[PDB]
């Protein structure tokens, strides 16, 4: 019982199709929603038009086909004046906004039952991770932790590298010196320091940003980064924590949003998802199946010989239930 | 109060912020480090994409909180 | 770049220092000792104990922390290095400041001397290391001097120690890249690298022939390399935590040690197991000096963290895990150190928790502490001292000395207007007109500067103010008393350093628009 359908683009709302997509094939999400949808609240928001959107997918009589998603977006223009137009706009201030969105509905709920120390939804159970960031004054040597929240990781990205490289530097420990140079309490003056993030909760699902994008200080402008980047098909993610238990979490790549251009002002976003063994590719209402090998290769690019640039932006690691 | 900002590259820069401090001066503070206009910049706290209107306080984001630094990438 | 304005809120004589001291330096020919503080001054005392009043003078010179300091030219002589990017040349005799060389871009973190060659090295943060001939330094002759700066390269790393054998034949570095730079500081060429250490090196150390190498590392681990085999002969484990300092004796057969777990230890080098402990201070340990009277040396000068100098007396190391002191025989007095600083809601005031856990209230605008409060709670008194008012900030503090620093920056300098009479400026009998904070405090700081002719006509800032103006980078331009604006050569200064900005407001007078 599978399915898999098209998103209608009601005019460069591929931003928003792309992300879509790489949710419902990250199935905890997907089973949150369509199981959101049976209460049936009938108050239209944002999470209730995509568990609508969602059920019209999980719940068609063809296994293939095409869907307007008209009544979500309406919503979305409606709730969203920043994606109220006809402009093209960027999945992961779309998939952060959505997310939250759903997230803070989600927290309201949770509290109107209390009504007749904070409390988690689900979409922090599925996406949502914890780090330390850790920072060493170099002069006193005193060590001050930090723990903060997050929901995806805006890896750094450099030429010719792969996905875990990324978070291997995003994890590495940093010298904050010269202009940079960390104000150290004990010390009362500013000294040169090392901060290190490391994991301390692990997500179910690992959600990765890629910083694919140089700011020209003297150009005035900013570029779009088309670097060969590798992304594996499975990721080895080990724990840092309380060290009385220990995690070496398997991750799985589900899908990849990827966004054609050469620029980083206009462009294309199509989602490339695992299902059932076989890769395949959503590109707005248009879904066909993809070789493994045609997956990653495509996604980087080598020199410039590459028409109008598609790229890896968005990246779903699922854990091994 | 000192903050972290993780910029574009990875590098780490220090942001000398204030609890009452807006996030759109949050952002002209990073233009004077790195150039980047306030209005190209996105700010990623606790799974949070920082809306201008608000203050750091707002978002709780105190000393050696570090901020993501993050751009656009348009597509249709 | 851009011009700051900068006060001191103290007393013309700070006597004692007031946020613990980076380096010491004793003179065996007077009986005097030098204490590099962190309040950015230099003193003088006397060490022959029988002294009730041991403090002599006071260096003032420096802006941000004296980290190191070497006594040289047989006698009388001294150079700093110091946060505030600089190395000074002084006439340590009289007590003044003879040269500043400005060529380091960060912190100047330390400091060698070979006595044999008359030679100063100076390395910092920059990843820097430059050599100075002193009796260049010293001379006042000036016979084609053509001073084309020597620098050592080879540093891919903040340099945090420094050491030169007698002679002056080996330079080696230890910084954040764990691994010891060596050269031959006469050819200036390359000699090895030192590869052990797992942390930073902060404490360096070398015999006279300079054949062997002792390093303090924050790793925990005191190494004895050997330079002629190009490597580490043997690892001594001793401190919990880190290695900071590090003392000889005139042999090269023990070490002298103290970290951050404030214990002081001299251990056999020869020989490990033979481990003595001196005593355990009351802050860790940054840099000691050994009083070199007689061999076994018979007592150590021990600076750390807390602005109190101690010597604890060796004497018995023959004779004797249980110390060999409890307490020092002779204790070099210490002020306390604005440790906590909170700005009320009137940009005007300010409420300072010291080391000693007591309460000041103070007056930013009229450079002054107004009251004492005591031994009270800071969380709760700022609560109590809550303000229902919206002034914006105008002004900066920094704790760096211990003493309260104010900064006038052009970006926010002249935000804050009060009312005349909200700000307790009683006028009978003429109506409060509204007034810039930053504007009237500029006008009272150069009251005294000839250009500006009164002042602001409400308040007087102490005469004894220390006004220094300098780059936001970090570069210092001028620095002068309050009262000394007066002075012809000073009136100079002013004229050169003082910036448009506060020119705008303080000769033109052209008070901002609301
Ligand atoms: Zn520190």
């Amino acid at each position: 019982n599978e399915h898999y359908f098209g998103l209608v683009n009601f005019g460069n709302t591929c931003y928003c199709n792309s992300v879509l997509q790489a949710l419902y094939f990250c199935r905890p999400f997907r089973e949150n929603v369509l199981a959101y949808k049976a209460q049936q609240k009938k108050k239209e928001n944002l999470l209730t038009c995509l568990a609508d959107l969602f059920h019209s997918i999980a719940t068609q009589k063809k296994k293939v086909g095409v869907i307007p998603p008209k009544k979500f977006i309406s919503r979305l223009r409606k709730e969203n004046d920043l994606f109220d137009n006809y402009m093209q706009q960027d999945a992961h201030e779309f998939l952060n906004y959505l997310l939250n969105t759903i997230a803070d509905i989600l927290q309201e709920e949770k509290k109107q039952e209390k009504q007749n120390k904070p409390e988690l939804t689900w979409v922090h159970e599925i996406f949502q991770g914890t780090l330390t960031n850790e920072t060493r004054c170099l002069n006193c040597e005193t060590v001050s932790s930090k723990d903060e929240d997050f929901l995806d990781l805006s890896v750094d990205v450099e030429q010719n590298t792969s996905i875990t490289h990324c978070l291997r530097d995003f994890s590495n420990t940093e010298t904050l010196c010269s202009e940079q140079k960390y104000y150290c309490e004990t010390c009362c003056s500013k000294q040169e320091a090392q901060k290190r993030m490391r994991v301390k909760k692990l997500p179910m699902i690992l959600a990765l940003h890629l910083k694919r994008f140089k700011y020209m200080e003297q150009l005035h402008r900013y570029t779009k980064l088309s670097y060969r980047v590798v992304f594996p098909l499975e990721l080895r993610l080990f724990n840092t924590s309380s060290d009385a238990v220990n995690l070496d979490r398997m991750y799985d790549l589900v899908a990849v949003v990827v966004h054609c251009g050469s620029g980083p002002n206009r462009g294309h976003y199509i989602t490339i998802v695992k299902s059932h063994g076989f890769w395949l590719l959503f590109d707005d209402d248009i879904v066909e199946k993809i070789d493994a090998q045609a997956i990653e290769e495509f996604y980087g690019l080598t020199s410039d010989i590459s028409k109008n640039s598609e790229s890896g932006y968005i990246l779903f690691y699922q854990s091994r239930e | 109060m000192q903050i972290f900002v993780k910029t574009l590259t990875g590098k780490t820069i220090t942001l000398e912020v204030e609890p009452s401090d807006t996030i759109e001066n949050v952002k002209a503070k990073i233009q004077d480090k790195e150039g980047i206009p306030p209005d190209q910049q996105r700010l990623i706290f606790a799974g949070k994409q920082l809306e201008d209107g608000r203050t750091l306080s707002d978002y709780n984001i105190q000393k050696e909180s570090t901020l993501h630094l993050v751009l656009r990438l348009r597509g249709g | 770049r851009k011009v700051q304005v900068s006060y001191v809120i103290r007393d013309e004589v700070e006597k004692y220092n007031r946020n613990g001291v980076n380096a010491l330096q004793l003179d065996p020919a007077l009986n005097r000792l030098f204490t590099a503080g962190r309040d950015s001054i230099i003193r003088i005392w006397s060490v022959n104990q029988h002294k009730q009043d041991p403090y002599i003078a006071s260096m003032e010179h420096h802006t941000d922390w004296v980290n190191d300091i070497v006594l040289c030219c047989n006698g009388k002589t001294l150079i700093s290095a110091s946060s505030d990017t600089t190395v000074k040349v002084w006439n340590a005799h009289k007590g003044f400041c003879m040269s500043t060389l400005r060529t380091h871009k960060d912190y100047v973190k330390a400091l060698a001397y070979a006595k044999d060659k008359e030679l100063v090295a100076s390395a910092g943060l920059d990843r820097q290391i430059f050599l100075w001939d002193v009796n260049t330094l010293t001379a006042l002759t000036a016979s084609n001097n053509t001073v084309t700066t020597s620098s050592l390269s080879g540093n891919k790393d903040s340099i945090y120690s420094l050491a030169m054998n007698q002679l002056g034949t080996i330079i080696v570095s230890g910084s954040t890249e764990k691994v010891l730079r060596v050269w031959d500081p006469r050819t200036c060429a390359k000699l090895m690298k030192l590869k052990g250490h797992t942390d930073n090196v902060k404490a360096l150390l070398l015999n006279r022939d300079g054949t062997q190498c002792l390093s303090g590392s924050s790793d925990g681990t005191i190494r004895l390399w050997s330079l002629g085999q190009q490597r580490c002969i043997a690892t001594y484990r001793v401190h919990d935590e880190g290695v900071w300092a590090l003392q000889v004796n005139d042999a090269f057969t023990h070490v002298y040690s103290g970290g951050r777990d404030r214990k002081i230890y001299c251990t056999d080098l020869r020989n490990p197991d033979i481990r003595v402990l001196i005593c355990e201070e009351k802050a860790p340990v940054l840099k000691m000096e050994l009083d070199r009277s007689a061999d076994p040396p018979p007592a150590i000068w021990v600076a750390t963290t807390k602005s109190t100098v101690n010597k604890w007396t060796l004497k018995g190391i023959h004779n004797f895990i249980t110390p060999l002191c409890t307490q020092p025989d002779q204790v070099i007095k210490g002020g306390a150190s604005i440790i906590q600083c909170h700005i009320l809601n009137d940009k005007r005031h300010i409420l300072t928790k010291d080391t000693n856990n007591n309460v000041a209230y103070w007056d930013v605008l009229k450079a002054c502490k107004v009251e004492d409060l005591g031994k009270v709670d800071f969380e709760d008194e700022i609560k109590k001292r809550f303000k229902m008012v919206y002034v914006p900030n105008w002004f900066s503090v920094d704790l760096k000395t211990g003493m309260l620093t104010i900064t006038l920056d052009e970006s926010d300098c002249f935000a804050a207007w009060v009312s005349a009479k909200d700000a307790g400026f009683s006028s009978p009998d003429g109506s409060d007109p509204k007034l810039n904070l930053g504007g009237l405090l500029l006008q009272a700081l150069l009251e005294y500067w000839p250009r500006t002719h009164k002042g602001n006509g409400y308040f007087q800032v102490p005469p004894h103010t220390p006004v220094i103006f300098g780059e936001a980078g970090g570069r210092t331009l001028f620095r002068l008393l309050c009262r000394d604006s007066g002075g012809e050569t000073e009136s100079m200064l002013l004229n050169e350093t003082v910036p448009q900005w506060v020119i705008d407001i303080t000769v033109d007078k052209n008070m901002p628009k609301f």
